[PDB]
């Protein structure tokens, strides 16, 4: 009854972290697109930390969706 | 004002003139034209200079 | 502790209204700055009520330190039952935190002490 | 303080000045007194330097560059400095006229230059 | 906790004595030489006066 | 009416994610764009974009503590 | 069985205020580290106003941590 | 009185939420500054009194917020 | 009454939701003012008129909101 409906509400609300996760992919692709432009940061030097950059900022959507899925 | 000497004055190319060490100080423009044009104006500059005194 | 330094604070917050009273019997010439309109008295929230905020952040600080300090008991008992061994690399990160957020809380009093004292004379 | 020195005369030289709106690259900006280092190039338009009071003197730059030194040092560096009553209205509709008629009519560089002198000329009767 | 405290403490303060002996060459040390100075150029000036 | 309102703290008190994942995109996109401008690679912006991170990710592993707690204790 | 359960839920919506204590430590960092390349704020100078200016952002989700935590 | 204790325990909640415009306003202050303080001119004047004062004002907000919240 | 006290608790929570955006109006007009005045010279006039004049119009909205929220 209680403990039943307040499952599905669980997840729902916990998703709402995804806007920090999902524009946090773009705003760092933004400055690695237009900064490899200005001559030359291409082989590893930024793309080095563009890729370990992507990795921290998708922690928290990562995270986030684990206590959803554990309540549902 | 009688007598002169043989002097020598450098010019920069474009790939020099954005490779300076406080190059990065004033206000450039990096989309338009500023390291090319920076560096082909020099040239020009210098030749006057160096035609008037000479 | 939290109970100590919610009463010490109280205190330090009211000898800075004090004083800045006292210093203006002599001279006094208003707080504000002129404009083309008149709406500067309704905005009263700084001098005398910016001393309770200021000396709030005090008591804030101490609350919100100690409750992380006491957050290893509920992941003491889930370690000792992935490894274990991230534990101890986040704890030793927030225990040196908290022992540098004292000297950042004690240059920020003093930054707002400072403009008091030179307000209070111009 | 303002070094406004041309490649051929100087105007400013000595440091005698107070503002300066010379219209750079960018927009009518103005140098005030201890502004910031900003290099930047300047564009064919009015450079009216206001000595201390009123007594600007609207000098019609033909481009360059406004050097800006961090000593509140402002050297503007121009091509040409002409005065604003240096130039005739009648000889000035028939620059004009003739630049508009030669753009886009031709090729390599005859309708590239045109293009760019039309907009010259037309910011220089408009402020007269 | 208690014992990956004092173990992180042990080494940091094992920097900062080197920290601290190094920057008191420019205060306390650096006291010795101002005043070695200062004695050699007192007395070329003692004995330029009494030539 | 105790175990439904469990269910419902580690669900609203995730809202503060958005400001944890921002954060660490934040600081990268200053720090990549700054080391193409020569030549802050070795060190110097590499080295505080380490330290930098950890204040912008100390809001997210704080707020997540509160939400874990109410469903185990 | 009313008291009890608006506990658990004010330490939750009481956490949303981590989005701007979360951006503002990465705002400050951000500004600091574009300008210290532009020769030469590397000792002191900009390191001391980093520092002081961060401690005024985390003032707002430590106290805010507080009143959650008290219940 | 269960609708009464119930609500005092929200009011401290919702008005938490004003904290997001309290810490980022302090950071802009600040963000401006330091960017401003490594060219034209120094820093123990002209900006520093802008910075003093405007930080004192953008976090009048949080005080006022915080004082009903535990006041309910 | 049970359902009037509980009302009024609720209203003053939801109504602090508002200091978002006064606090962050106060910090857009000084991180202005601040990086203006390093390009020279309003500092004492010009642009000091316009910050305290501007500074007044944004706070506003915060009193106002503040109003219905003690009331309630």
């Amino acid at each position: 009854q209680l403990v039943l409906a307040a499952k599905y509400i669980g997840a729902a609300i916990a998703t709402i972290g995804l806007t920090g996760a999902g524009i946090g992919i773009a705003i760092v692709f933004a400055a690695l697109i237009n900064g490899t432009s200005r001559n030359p940061s291409l082989r590893n030097t930024l793309f080095p930390f563009a890729i370990l950059g992507f990795a921290l900022s998708e922690a928290t959507g990562l995270f986030c969706l684990m206590i959803s899925f554990l309540l549902l | 004002g009688v007598a002169f000497e043989p002097s020598v004055f450098p010019s920069f190319s474009p790939i020099s003139i954005e490779e300076s060490p406080k190059l990065s100080e004033f206000e450039l423009e990096e989309d338009q034209a500023i390291p090319t044009s920076l560096s082909q104006i020099s040239l020009t500059n210098a030749i006057l200079n160096a035609m008037a005194e000479g | 502790i939290y109970i100590i330094g919610i009463s010490v604070s109280l205190w330090i917050g009211l000898t800075i209204l004090g004083l800045f009273l006292n210093k203006a019997v002599f001279f006094s010439l208003f707080v504000p700055s002129g404009t083309p309109l008149p709406l500067v008295p309704v905005l009263v929230l700084i001098e005398l009520l910016s001393y309770t905020a200021r000396a709030i952040s005090l008591g804030l600080r101490l609350a919100a330190n100690t409750l992380s300090g006491h957050l290893l008991m509920s992941i003491l008992g889930n370690l000792v039952k992935i490894f274990g061994l991230i534990p101890l690399a986040g704890i030793f990160a927030i225990v040196i935190l908290e022992f540098a957020i004292a000297c950042i809380q004690a240059y920020v009093f003093a930054i707002l002490t400072s403009s008091y004292l030179k307000d209070s004379i111009y | 303080k303002v070094s406004l020195v041309a490649p051929h005369q100087a105007i400013f030289t000595n440091k005698e000045v107070s503002q300066v709106n010379l219209p750079a690259s960018s927009g009518e900006m103005g140098v005030l007194a201890n502004h910031v280092p900003t290099v930047e190039e300047l564009a064919p338009g009015v450079v009216e330097v206001i000595e201390s009071s009123g007594t600007a003197s609207k000098y019609f730059v033909s481009g360059g560059f406004a050097s800006i030194l961090p000593g509140s040092k402002l050297s503007i560096s121009t091509v040409e400095a002409h005065p604003l009553d240096a130039f005739s209205s009648e000889n000035i509709k028939s620059l004009l006229a003739e630049a508009q008629k030669n753009a886009s009519s031709a090729d390599e560089t005859v309708a590239a230059e045109a293009a760019i002198e039309i907009e010259v000329l037309e910011a220089l009767q408009a402020a007269v | 906790i208690l014992l990956v405290t004092f173990l992180g403490f042990i080494a940091l303060i094992s920097k900062t004595v080197a920290p601290l002996y190094g920057e008191m060459a420019k205060n306390r040390t650096d006291h010795v030489v101002g005043l070695l100075n200062q004695a050699r150029a007192d007395h070329v000036n003692a004995v330029k006066t009494r030539i």
